[PDB]
RNA sequence: UCAAAGUUUAAG
RNA sequence: AAUUCCGAUAACGAACGAGACUCUGGCAUGCUAACUAGUUACGCGACCCCCGAGCGGUCGGCGUCCCCCAACUUCUUAGAGGGACAAGUGGCGUUCAGCCACCCGAGAUUGAGCAAUAACAGGUCUGUGAUGCCCUUAGAUGUCCGGGGCUGCACGCGCGCUACACUGACUGGCUCAGCGUGUGCCUACCCUACGCCGGCAGGCGCGGGUAACCCGUUGAACCCCAUUCGUGAUGGGGAUCGGGGAUUGCAAUUAUUCCCCAUGAACGAGGAAUUCCCAGUAAGUGCGGGUCAUAAGCUUGCGUUGAUUAAGUCCCUGCCCUUUGUAC
């Protein structure tokens, strides 16, 4: 069984905890103070935010390859209350998905590809893979 | 044929409430008895159907 | 649980125990929803709780935090006076503190006879809005 | 599931209407009676297809009001299906049944017709369509539901429920049957 | 008219009447739950949690919006 | 006593504005019987309406 | 030789292309099982065929779709009729057509929506007006 | 099978 | 629908308009088509690591590595054809013109574009090196440079945006578009992938793109799914205002825009009034184009979600014909 065989909501929830036993990411100092992104109101209430984040990131990669920086800000985007003017589109922050795609490198979970942009590597097909076929077999529901 | 079906009377024939009316050419015109005609339709004095 | 405050007094504010602590704080003049949130990550505190729990050191704790917060690397960027004229600091103006500092600013402006100041007492928008339409009081 | 269709959970058959009126107007059987009720429905085609539009379906489209909530149909579906759970749970028996009870005892039965008369409105009561009866009833009672849902902690489905429960039992409760109920009144008031 | 003023505590008297009366009804929703007594609606969501976790009330859904519960489930 | 009474000819859209359908209809329950009346809302024949007078029989409006 | 039938649904601007071929019967969109898709309230929808006609029509036949262009429901309603009349397009030419018209017959009696399309498509904005029909609001004193 | 509804630059 | 027809007949036979027409929308497993579409399913020739199921085979899944001496056009682009006519069946109608229903299937109706006569002393001389006359013409009403102003606020009106919340807000997560546009220019500069630095706006590197090639499977919003919050002017609302930081620019103070922290007003659904709309429409919802160094609360397009109610009538407001009255 793959990952796309696995409701994808409940995947990243085991990926992050997979991605916090680990306990090898390399979660930046700011964590706490940041914003998350100039759309937002306030930071995230799930205080391990940057794990849930990454093993995001790297279930978007697995699914689709070659995605930078830019491309990571784009899927991480949304509503831009003017609050009295109307709404519009805003990318998320640069430097987290930067961080996030960074940290994922350490880990060896994803590579640098060809042709600009980052693809996820074997080693990190393993994990997500992995732990799919984790959720799979939880409970017939 | 409500009153027909509630009536004593076999059969019986019904009445009929006989008026003579007269309408001065203001009511007449205003209540629709008569319309008026063009130039030549004027003077067509035969009843209507 | 915790029966015991409900109802806060800091810093002359009477902040809502009743309140969650992260909105409860923002009651206070100068702190708005993200700045309390640091404030309470930098004092570890889990703040799902109520105002109205929390022991008094760990209220003492807070403000201390939010008094000095550069001390406990609350960073730059997240204080409502930086570089400041009055001394080159860069700091977070709290409670009446806040105010007095307005008022000196819109006094020092005044005191210049500049543009905005003039405007500010003269009770129009400074902000160089049209004031044709709007603002009618 | 394939020999008989079932609404998700809820039973189609033993759903009888009492009305020999609302009944053809009324399709929460014909014989069909889908699983959800969302569908492509192109039923504002031609004057009377709207019919034939099943009563779960249009009640959803009727929930689906007041400016914020415009087109936002799916938002309603589970709506709708979490008051039917609610009214499964308070009152027992089919949840379309109910409904179809509310629908019956909630459209009027004479309207007042608002006639020129000289100049000054004075109207004349006039007796309304089926299909009329059915469209009223659906919306007073969604609207009621609304109405009651706005500012204090209760959900639209639980309101929704609770209208539709006071529909069914002629509660003069709900706000559609006490709608109802003041329609009649003025129409015979002027019949 | 409406002034509505709640509890958002662990008060002993609510505390008990919950443990009594709530797993009794049918429609056992935080909102239901909040009119009934004089309680938030946080509150009241945490205490069905209680109830469900203890064995008192039973789960008929879970949505974003609105959870359902209901009565023991008894024989 | 609400009668009801199924509609036989729809006859003409009366009404100020263009609303009550005048309508013909059997009386339902013994089918000698046949008034017209008028009728807020879209009707055609072959269907039931509900009246709760039946004897007061509508005309022009 | 295989028995290989490509057949599309469409809704709006949704070319979902149902792919039939003599398999076991998994029936999976893009490269997931009819269980997600992921609007959900609307999953009966794209179960509906299967449904009305059973596993048993299916089971020989697997099914692989895949969409592009429209929105979230728009998608569900041309995957729900275009794998209906890839089955439909397979039993006429690889079984018998008695057995296809009894198909078509127990979909069209549901919906016919499941065979034919819908012709209603978006309508053009014209000038003097924030949409089609309506107009900008006049001022008249 | 009839409620009330008056007036219109000197400035071409 | 129509001065559209049929039919009447001191008229006859014509012209315009309407209709036809042009574009568009939707049907074509039919035909012609492809490395700037897809590839499409194969072949899996594979790579590929346990990627997974699984003892191992065989399967499930994509990313792609793929060319060409694989196979084609289901999806794609766009050609020229076809395609619906009121043609069929039943009524109704002088058994004409036609109307209604139903079959087959788009049911005459998808929506635009074009659009007569005669007008108006409508607007426009501030679009023109279209232009009469009048004015002015070196201390210029010419022209250019600096500064200011068109933004000034006791007030009154018009089109708008944002809201007044929990059918919600926030915080995560999941996941689908369509018209477009784009540098290497008529006078100085575009769209921008990927990599680092920066919380953020942004900065610095290198690339691709005169474009079905690169941006770009344009990974849009609403929506969907878990969050907390709990009817409190509340975490709804985001005005006003203080401090800082970015970019555009020759220059931004009277805040150019953008980001940040702080401040947190009225507003708890709006009196008399009155606007718009009938099908993928209204409404929500975002994104393009225009202007544009800087750039939309406007506009003009685009899709995405998708109602209620009508299918009628002349009551109001108007319009078209006929008769009529008229001191206009």
């Amino acid at each position: 069984v793959t990952v796309k065989d696995v409701n994808q909501q409940e995947f990243v929830r085991a990926l992050a905890a997979f991605l916090k036993k680990s306990g090898k990411l390399k979660v930046p100092e700011w964590v706490d103070t940041v914003k998350l992104a100039k759309h937002k109101e306030l930071a995230p209430y799930d205080e391990n935010w940057f794990y849930t984040r990454a093993a995001s990131t790297a279930r978007h990669l697995y699914l689709r390859g070659g995605a930078g920086v830019g491309s990571m800000t784009k899927i991480y985007g949304g509503r831009q209350r003017n609050g009295v003017m109307p709404s519009h589109f805003s990318r998320g922050s640069k430097s987290v998905a930067r961080r996030v795609l960074q940290a994922l490198e350490g880990l060896k979970m994803v590579e640098k590809d060809q042709d600009g942009g980052r693809k996820l590597t074997p080693q990190g097909q393993r994990d997500l893979d992995r732990i799919a076929g984790q959720v799979a077999a939880a409970k017939k529901k | 044929r409500d009153i027909s079906e509630a009536s004593v009377f076999d059969a019986y024939v019904l009445p009929k409430l006989y008026v003579k009316l007269h309408y001065c050419v203001s009511c007449a015109i205003h209540s629709k008895v008569v319309r008026n005609r063009s130039r030549e339709a004027r003077k067509d004095r035969t009843p209507p159907p | 649980p915790e029966k015991f405050q409900h109802i806060l007094r800091v810093l002359n504010t009477n902040i809502d125990g009743r309140r969650k602590i992260a909105f409860a704080i923002t009651a206070i003049k100068g702190v708005g929803r993200r700045y309390a949130h640091v404030v309470l990550r930098k004092a570890d505190i889990d703040l799902t709780k109520r105002a109205g729990e929390l022991t008094e050191d760990e209220v003492e704790r807070v403000i201390t935090i939010m008094q000095n917060p550069r001390q406990y690397k609350i960073p730059d960027w997240f204080l409502n006076r930086q570089k400041d004229v009055k001394d080159g600091k860069y700091s977070q103006v709290l409670a009446n503190g806040l105010d007095n500092k307005l008022r000196e600013d819109l006094e020092r402006l005044k005191k210049i006879r500049a543009h905005r100041g003039l405007r500010h007492f003269w009770g129009l928008r400074v902000r160089g809005q049209h004031t044709k339409t709007t603002g009618r009081r | 599931t394939p020999d008989i269709k079932l609404f998700g959970k809820w039973s189609t058959d033993d759903v009888q209407i009492n009305d020999i009126s609302l009944q053809d107007y009324i399709a929460v059987k014909e014989k069909y009676a889908k699983y959800l009720p969302h569908s492509a429905g192109r039923y504002a085609a031609k004057r009377f297809r709207k019919a034939q539009c099943p009563i779960v379906e249009r009640l959803t489209n009727s929930m689906m009001m007041h400016g914020r909530n415009n087109g936002k149909k799916l938002m309603t579906v589970r709506i709708v299906k979490h008051a039917f759970e609610i009214i499964h749970l308070l009152t027992g028996e089919n949840p379309l049944q109910v409904l179809v009870n509310a629908i019956i005892n909630s459209g009027p039965r004479e309207d007042s017709t608002r006639i020129g008369r000289a100049g000054t409105v004075r109207r004349q009561a006039v007796d309304v369509s089926p299909l009329r009866r059915v469209n009223q009833a659906i919306w007073l009672l969604c609207t009621g539901a609304r109405e009651a849902a706005f500012r204090n902690i209760k959900t639209i489905a639980e309101c929704l429920a609770d209208e539709l429960i006071n529909a069914a039992k002629g509660s003069s409760n709900s706000y559609a049957i006490k709608k109802k109920d003041e329609l009649e009144r003025v129409a015979k008031s002027n019949r | 008219r409406d002034k509505l003023n709640n509890l958002v505590l662990f008060d002993k008297a609510t505390y008990d009447k919950l443990c009594k009366e709530v797993p009794n009804y049918k429609l056992i929703t935080p909102a239901v739950v909040s009119e009934r007594l004089k309680i938030r609606g946080s509150l009241a969501r945490a205490a069905l949690q209680e109830l469900l976790s203890k064995g008192l009330i039973k789960l008929v859904s879970k949505h974003r919006a609105q959870v359902i519960y209901t009565r023991n489930t008894k024989g | 006593p609400i009668k009801l009474a199924r509609v036989t000819k729809v006859i003409g859209k009366t009404g100020s504005q263009g609303q009550c359908t005048q309508v013909r209809v059997e009386f339902m329950d013994d089918t000698s019987h046949s008034t017209i009346r008028n009728v807020k809302g879209p009707v055609r024949e072959g269907d039931v309406l509900t009246l709760l007078e039946s004897e007061r029989e509508a005309r022009r409006l | 030789p295989l028995q290989s039938v490509q057949v599309f649904g469409r809704k709006k601007t949704a070319t979902a292309v149902a792919h039939c071929k003599r398999g076991n019967g998994l029936i999976k969109v893009n490269g997931r099982p009819l269980e997600m898709i992921e609007p959900r309230t609307l999953q009966y929808k794209l179960l509906e065929p299967v449904l009305l006609l059973g596993k048993e029509r299916f089971a020989g036949v697997d099914i692989r779709v895949r969409v592009k262009g429209g929105g979230h429901v728009a998608q569900i309603y041309a995957i729900r009729q275009s794998i209906s009349k890839a089955l439909v397009a397979y039993y006429q030419k690889y079984v018998d057509e008695a057995s296809k018209k009894e198909i078509k017959d127990i979909l069209i009696q549901y919906d016919r929506t499941l065979l034919v399309a819908d012709p209603r498509r978006c309508e053009s904005k014209k000038f003097g007006g924030p949409g089609a029909r309506a107009r900008y609001q006049k001022s008249y004193r």
